RNA sequence: GUCUACGGCCAUACCACCCUGAACGCGCCCGAUCUCGUCUGAUCUCGGAAGCUAAGCAGGGUCGGGCCUGGUUAGUACUUGGAUGGGAGACCGCCUGGGAAUACCGGGUGCUGUAGGCUU
RNA sequence: AAACCUCCCGUGGAGCAGAAGGGCAAAAGCUCGCUUGAUCUUGAUUUUCAGUACGAAUACAGACCGUGAAAGCGGGGCCU
RNA sequence: AUUAGAGGUCUUGGGGCCGAAACGAUCUCAACCUAUUCUCAAACUUUAAAUGGGUAAGAAGCCCGGCUCGCUGGUGUGGA
């Protein structure tokens, strides 16, 4: 045989990692460099933009770290976009730009800074950075918390970044991870970036599946056909969406209805029950043994 | 004679506690330190930058200067029949807020509370702490039972 | 009433040719994996030096290549055709995978040429299941659980109902 | 040969075991710590006699080896060859040093390893013997003959435990009836009520 | 009640196995035109929504291991101060105060902040 | 028995130039990419200490840079 | 570092025994593994004292109000 590794001794010496690390959600190496503030700042919050793209949604939050836990000043989710006209495709790059733009304008509107710091209303895709206006409240500033996402060129977390800076957030960044930075020649053409922002890269893919195979097209886009969003009206849909966001970024929570107060989960068994089951298991094991005897 | 190495004899002093190695909990970093804060020093081996010298591990001082990552502390070090209030720059990880001063700060509140209170009532309420006094005279009830007898048990060779 | 997400699939098919020596003897064995699979193979160098085998540290001595999708499935159908669809019970690993070695590559049907030669390569099928991508995805990595694992026998019986292969003891 | 045992009797130095730093130590003279019918179960040797120390001193490895033989010899004549089981419960781990001469005097006088010795405490069992309770007066004479090979004074005590186990002879037999104790070769395994219930099934059936 | 995003404490949260998961969600999953990256679209990146809770995840279970917290061990071991105390010594007792650790035997099995859902 | 390929277990039982100790697991290890903070310049402080030097080191500040999407990190070697 | 028996399996090996032979059996003997068991560590340690080392026990303290800043900045923000 072979010696057992996971024995009594193994667990006596085992030191678990942090809960968020055992679950695989937080990189505490990068978090230590992100959240903590210089000691000569004294409770000056260090805001950071949290972008987490999931399978069916895009979550953009802005938080600053406190001792008891991060505090979210405002958040914008992708599942709100149907209000502003973006019916389907709530996780593509063009949707990420909207969620970032929504988060920006929603934050500024809670600071009375929406009139100032408009940003880029006419989206171009170039290297834009808002600078503070003298005599006015300083422009808001945060940093991007990519999390565990591999940050290569064209990652959707940078789409929300572009949406935020065009909304009026002073986020330090470089125009190198945007979709449009040609790697072998080291330049950036804002035009192709403007394509991904207005969702043109997927529009042609619907057009590509037009003459190639329509049945496979119906299989790759079903709710696009269900919501009647053809590649024709996609670019204007986002422009209508952006304008609808900048004019009403306020969020109205859903009305909270009182619920019947039931329990779907299984309550934890008590000691008396746990201790009595053993008496039944042993007794039944005997009263089944003399039946064989 | 011994060597004069900086980390000499700190095999256990700077070691991490059992099953407490690994990354540093971030609450230590997000902890503010004003000037004049009473602070106790405790070197942590996980972070080798800005460690205090071993003659300050366990000592308590007060902050006088705050930089980006570290603080300046004024600690009393006894050097052959004279005390020296000397300044050290230690990085935050080796630092805790001293809870020795707070129990005084807490006691100041009730003193300032029970002074403005019971002033208009006139009742003179004791403020100074007093040592544990000799306990009062009381009655011990033996209702029912009578005190059971104790007698030394006999010896019997254990081994 | 089985679950549709429990159907046992093929994750990957790993093919290597250990020439155990650098030089042209290996770069020729490089191109047999080329025109068989259709993708450029990768070399693997020796971990340390052993005098008896004649290999040295960091010396390029082998070449391997992994195949996924239906390209993997048809090569496995080609390889088992050389093995008359029969294996042994020891060929299957207790982790759910199995493998087998062939003696010459031209047995697969690919055309020989004197400029290359003949090489015996190695097969190893890695059976899978919808959901094994969890244990190697970056973000929320995690194990698979006992029920979802592939035992030895349910891998062998899979080989039964798939290719009608017989498994002889020995 | 070697110095008298007066030179090394008192626990003078810190324990100095044979280790990475103290290498080159000659082997101890005692190598066998169990003898007799050591391949015997727990139900045939109830009686257990001790030789308890009464001094915080050092017992040489040669005295341990000599006392093992003298106690072995007497039991063989008395209780036959297989009617007992002797267990020396002191292992010599402390290494003593000697600053042998051949002049240098005390310059650089850190000795070389001479021999090995066992640090015994007060009330610590030196040697134990289990046998049939019939042969009671036979072990007290075997241990009485073994004291003369040892410096200091020792007491001979007949334990209330059952054999070499840690359970009293008054409670041993029953604790086997309700199966708190399962005979495991020379000793016994205590079985609590804490394991998984499936192990309880394996015993009660 | 419960989940998601980001957390604080970092096993009462781990590990093994088993059971059950409404709704939302998280996932698995479907693809490779574009972005990006691989020997391989497996990972990574990107575009999706046919299928599924099988797995992850959540909850519960185990006379479970571990861990946490007690009892016991035990006023024991050790120890501050004291004696013209004992003993040939080794060492020990007392006075004055302080006071442990296994084995063995119990109980416990994550709390919680901000923001947003679902059970309308 | 050891060449290479694959899966599984694996709290570090490896590695980090060297003695030993400490420290370290999406790293401080290994592999790549780009680099020269191993640069220029004031003071303060720590260590040995007489509280003198040298050496070594820690916090800053002013420059010039590197790297990274960025927060940052870096004025030699994880620390002694 | 170290004593002893138990229960395991060919996980392998040592003379074999009926086996041409066969993890098939056979008694084995060993290592190996799982539970226990005896004995220890100045250069080992999960635990862990007594004695001991810091600091605090106010007027240089608390509590309001207002100015200054080129520092710090969603924000007469933060700090001084």
């Amino acid at each position: 045989f072979v010696k057992v590794v996971k024995n009594k001794a193994y667990f006596k010496r085992y030191q678990v990692k942090f809960r968020r690390r055992r679950e695989g959600k937080t990189d505490y190496y990068a978090r230590k460099r992100l959240v903590i503030q210089d000691k000569n700042k004294y409770n000056t919050p260090k805001y950071r933009m949290i972008v987490r793209v999931t399978n069916r949604d895009i979550i953009c939050q802005i938080a600053y770290a406190r001792i008891e836990g991060d505090m979210i000043v405002c958040a914008a989710y992708a599942h709100e976009l149907p209000k502003y006209g973006v019916k389907v495709g709530l996780t593509n790059y063009a949707a990420a730009y909207c969620t970032g733009l929504l988060l920006a304008r929603r934050l500024l509107n809670r600071f009375g800074m929406d009139k100032i710091y408009e940003g880029q209303v006419e989206v171009t895709g170039d290297e834009y950075n808002v600078e503070s206006i003298d005599g006015q409240p300083g422009a808001f500033t945060c940093y991007l918390d990519a999390g565990l996402a591999r940050t290569t060129t064209g990652n959707k977390v940078f789409g929300a970044l572009k949406g935020a800076v065009d909304g009026g957030l002073s986020i330090p960044h470089s125009t190198k991870r945007f979709p449009g930075y040609d790697s072998e020649s080291k330049e950036f053409n804002a035009e192709v970036h403007r394509k991904h922002i207005m969702g043109q890269n997927v529009a042609d893919y619907m057009r590509y599946l037009m003459e190639e195979d329509e049945d496979a097209y119906k299989k790759q886009f079903s709710q696009y056909i269900k919501n009647n969003v053809t590649p024709d009206m996609m670019e204007e849909m986002y422009k209508k969406a952006h304008a609808a966001i900048r004019e009403n970024p306020v969020y109205e929570k859903k009305p909270k209805r009182e619920v019947k107060k039931k329990r779907w989960n299984r309550p934890k068994m008590s000691l008396a029950q746990k201790k009595d089951r053993v008496a039944q298991k042993k007794a039944s094991f005997l009263r089944a043994q003399e039946r064989a005897a | 004679t011994n060597t004069k190495g900086k980390r000499r004899g700190t095999r256990y002093m700077f070691s991490r506690p059992f099953r407490k190695h690994g990354v540093v909990p971030l609450a230590t970093y997000m902890r503010i330190y004003k000037k004049g804060d009473i602070v106790d020093i405790k070197g942590m081996g996980t972070v080798q930058k800005g460690m205090p010298h071993k003659c300050y591990h366990g000592k308590t001082g007060r902050v006088y200067n705050v930089t980006q990552h570290a603080v300046g502390i004024v600690v009393n070090k006894q050097v052959k029949g004279k005390i020296l209030a000397k300044r050290i720059n230690v990085r935050i990880e080796h630092i805790k807020h001293s809870k020795s001063r707070d129990s005084f700060l807490k006691r100041v509140k009730e003193n300032d509370q029970k002074k403005k209170e019971a002033k208009e009532k006139g009742t003179w309420v004791q403020l100074k702490r007093q040592p544990a006094p000799p306990r009062e005279a009381h009655f011990v009830r033996t209702n029912g039972k009578e005190p059971e007898l104790l007698e030394p048990i006999p010896y019997e060779f254990m081994a | 009433k089985e679950n549709p997400m429990r159907e046992l699939r093929i994750r990957k098919l790993c093919l290597n040719i250990c020439v155990g020596e650098s030089g042209d003897r290996l770069t020729r064995a490089a191109k047999v994996l080329e025109q068989l699979t259709g993708q450029t193979p990768v070399f693997s160098k020796a971990r340390y030096t052993v005098r008896s085998f004649g290999i040295r540290r960091n010396e390029k001595i082998a070449v391997h290549c992994t195949v996924r999708g239906a390209k993997a499935e048809e090569i496995l159908e080609k390889g088992l055709k050389v093995r008359e669809y029969e294996l042994r019970k020891n060929n299957f690993s207790d982790t759910g995978n199995f493998g087998f070695g062939i003696q010459e590559h031209i047995d697969l049907g690919i055309k020989y040429d004197p400029s290359i030669g003949i090489y015996g390569l190695d097969f190893y099928v890695v059976l899978g299941r919808p959901g094994f991508s969890i244990a190697d995805k970056k973000r929320r990595t995690g194990c698979i659980g006992a029920k979802h694992r592939i035992s030895k026998e349910e891998a062998m019986r899979w080989f039964q109902q798939k290719y009608d292969g017989i498994i002889l003891p020995g | 040969g070697r110095r008298p045992a007066r030179c090394y009797r008192y626990c003078k130095n810190k324990p100095y075991p044979k280790s990475r730093f103290c290498r080159g130590v000659p082997d101890a003279k005692i190598r066998i710590f169990d003898l007799g019918r050591k391949k015997a179960k727990v139900d045939e040797f109830p009686l257990c006699g001790h030789m308890v120390s009464d001094e915080y001193e050092q017992l040489s490895s040669e005295a341990l080896e000599a006392a093992r033989i003298c106690a072995n010899k007497y039991m063989v004549k008395s209780c036959g060859k297989d009617g007992f089981h002797i267990r020396v419960r002191l292992h010599p781990f402390h290494v003593i040093r000697i600053n042998k001469m051949l002049q240098t005097g005390m310059r650089g006088a850190f000795g070389k390893p001479q021999g090995t010795v066992a640090r015994v405490h007060i009330g610590q069992v030196i040697m134990s013997i289990r046998t049939k309770l019939q042969n009671k007066e036979h072990v007290v004479e075997a241990l009485r003959r073994a004291k003369f090979k040892f410096p200091g004074r020792q007491k001979i005590h007949i334990s209330k435990k059952w054999g070499f186990t840690k359970f009293n002879a008054d409670e041993f037999e029953d604790m086997v009836a309700e199966k708190r104790l399962i005979p495991d070769g020379c000793g016994v395994k205590y079985i609590p009520n804490r394991g998984p219930l499936d192990k309880w099934r394996a015993l009660h059936s």
